[PDB]
Parts: C-alpha cells; sequence; structure tokens
C-alpha cells in the first residue's frame, strides 16, 4: 500500500 | 447543514519548521516549502475522510481527486491564509513563514509568488467569506479528474452539482453577479496551478541538482501525477470554458 492508500484505509 | 460541517473540520493551521538561522537560498525555502506541503497533505487526507459525500465515492478515485488537485487545494489555501491574516499585503505560508518581496525573490518563484498574490488581492476586492471559501476548497477537490473519467464518474458527478448547489444557496447572503464571480476566480484557478506544478515537476526532476528536497508524501503524489499531467491524461473542469 502506498502512503496515500494507508491514510485513507485507516 | 453539510457547510457547518465544513467550517468545524477546516484543519489546525501548521508551522512551516523554517529555520532563519541557515542561508535563504532557493534550495532551503524551497525544501521549507516543500517540507510544509507534505504536513498539509496529511491534513487533507484527514478533511477529506470526514467531507460529506467523500466516502461514497471509490478509494481509487479517492486517491486520483486529492493526487490531482493537491496544489489547488494548497493555493487556495495559501490565499486565503493571507486574506485573512494580512489582508493579502504578503503571501501567509505559515505563522513562522510569511513572504516579503526578498523572500519572492530568494524562492527563485518571484513571478509565481506575484501570480498567487493576485488571487490573494481578489479575495480582498470580492470581499470572500468563510462559508464560500469553505465551499470553494471543495469544488476545488472536485475540479480535476482523468480524460477517461473517474471509475464512479456518476457518484463524482451527484458529489459536484451538489455542492455546486451548496455555493449558489450561499451566495444570496452577501445574487447571480456574486455566483459569476466565485465561478470565475474558481477557473482562474486552473492556469495558476498549471503554471506552479510545471515549476514543481522541474525541481522535482532535477532535485538534488538544485538541492531541493521533497518529503515522502510529495514523492510519491509528484511521481503517480507528473506522467499523467505531461501526457494530458489530467482534463481540468471549468465552469466557464475559456
Ligand atoms: N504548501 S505551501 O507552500 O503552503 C502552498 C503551495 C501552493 O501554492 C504555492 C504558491 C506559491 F507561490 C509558492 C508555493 C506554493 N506551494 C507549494 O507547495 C509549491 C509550489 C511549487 C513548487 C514547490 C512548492 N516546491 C518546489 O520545489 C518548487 O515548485
Amino acid at each position: 500500500k502506498s502512503l496515500l492508500q494507508q491514510l485513507l484505509t485507516e | 447543514s453539510p457547510v457547518m460541517v465544513l467550517e468545524n473540520i477546516e484543519p489546525e493551521i501548521v508551522y512551516a519548521g523554517y529555520d532563519s538561522s541557515k542561508p535563504d537560498t532557493a534550495e532551503n525555502l524551497l525544501s521549507t516549502l516543500n517540507r510544509l506541503a507534505g504536513k498539509q497533505m496529511i491534513q487533507v487526507v484527514k478533511w477529506a475522510k470526514v467531507l460529506p459525500g467523500f466516502k461514497n465515492l471509490p478509494l481509487e478515485d479517492q486517491i486520483t481527486l486529492i493526487q490531482y488537485s493537491w496544489m489547488s487545494l494548497s493555493s487556495f489555501a495559501l490565499s486565503w491564509r493571507s486574506y485573512k491574516h494580512t489582508n493579502s499585503q504578503f503571501l501567509y505560508f505559515a505563522p513562522d513563514l510569511v513572504f516579503n518581496e526578498e523572500k519572492m525573490h530568494q524562492s527563485a518563484m518571484y513571478e509565481l509568488c506575484q501570480g498567487m498574490h493576485q488571487i490573494s488581492l481578489q479575495f480582498v476586492r470580492l470581499q470572500l467569506t468563510f462559508e464560500e471559501y469553505t465551499i470553494m476548497k471543495v469544488l476545488l477537490l472536485l475540479s480535476t479528474i482523468p480524460k477517461d473519467g473517474l471509475k464512479s464518474q456518476a457518484a463524482f458527478e451527484e458529489m459536484r452539482t451538489n455542492y455546486i448547489k451548496e455555493l449558489r444557496k450561499m451566495v444570496t447572503k452577501s445574487s447571480w453577479q456574486r455566483f459569476y464571480q466565485l465561478t470565475k476566480l474558481l477557473d482562474s484557478m486552473h492556469d495558476l496551478v498549471s503554471d506552479l506544478l510545471e515549476f514543481c515537476f522541474y525541481t522535482f526532476r532535477e532535485s538534488h541538482a538544485l538541492k531541493v528536497e521533497f518529503p515522502a508524501m510529495l514523492v510519491e503524489i509528484i511521481s503517480d501525477q507528473l506522467p499523467k499531467v505531461e501526457s494530458g491524461n489530467a482534463k481540468p473542469l471549468y465552469f466557464h470554458r475559456k
């Protein structure tokens, strides 16, 4: 997962 | 009231972490701006997750919108801080980083800085309200899409249409004339953002040659966005075609 994906899904 | 939610979800302002003891070189100033942009990008994600309607869009579309609009949201907020805190006399990047003529020159972005100052001067002319500002910032998040459209284009269009309706309802408080002045201002953002991105892509591609540092968040976003913008995959959405 990208940093953006990680932040949006947490 | 979705606009009252917007006012309440506005992020805390961020410090630049600007080191005024270090030489005010273009490398040092631009590296500070990039560190600032990275911190702002974390705030954009936290804000977008709680933005009414945003959760309805699929994850791929949420990522696309954030990556395509980052410079638009960032430059529009810089204009807001400049207007609110200095009456648009200076560029208020952060409480600890306010640009005067000296810093505009040192940054090696003088002309882009004057272009940004011109937008903040429009906020004064129009006497832009915080309510108008918050709706317009959502419209900027929804102002650039892929040329072949999003994964859930109809869901996006419903959200965008709804926020346009909110802006029209809001201008009655300060009305058709005001609506068109606000949509003209929103459209004008695309041209300034294009020029800001052109310089950002240049310093990104010739980074260590120019000693300009980028945080991980910016590296990731720009690496994805840069080939898409340059190949003509980005589609700016205009209220009024130029
Ligand atoms: N994050 S912020 O500093 O508070 C506001 C944003 C968006 O509006 C701006 C307007 C300006 F006149 C100057 C900088 C920025 N901003 C930039 O992030 C940015 C733009 C281009 C770049 C760079 C930064 N960085 C580079 O290396 C060179 O290209």
